[PDB]
């Protein structure tokens, strides 16, 4: 979550409470050696 | 042909907070990484 991505959903996300009612993030699965985790995959928090 | 022209002191003095309390590049450390690799980043971000 240090890349920017998971900051980013908080944002969307309070907007989005407040003005529509709704809002929501998810969360995906991926291969990343950029973010080093044990045998290399990790999950990230993606905005909707 | 005439204009008060309010929008500008409303533009202008949002400029003027913003460039006094700038946000520029500085690093933290993460999980798993050295801690004083902060100032290497910056060592060399500062003088070019």
């Amino acid at each position: 979550m240090r890349h920017n991505t998971a900051k980013i959903a908080v944002n969307i996300a309070v907007r989005e409470q407040i003005e529509a009612g709704v809002g929501a993030w998810r969360l995906v699965t991926d291969y990343e050696d950029q973010s080093p985790t044990s045998n290399n995959q990790v999950i990230r928090r993606e905005p909707i | 042909r005439g204009q008060f022209d309010v929008v500008r002191p409303v533009v202008r003095k949002l400029v003027s907070e913003m460039r006094q309390n700038p946000i520029d590049v500085l690093y933290r450390p993460k999980d798993g990484a050295r801690p004083d690799a902060a100032d290497v980043l910056m060592g060399m971000y500062r003088t070019d």
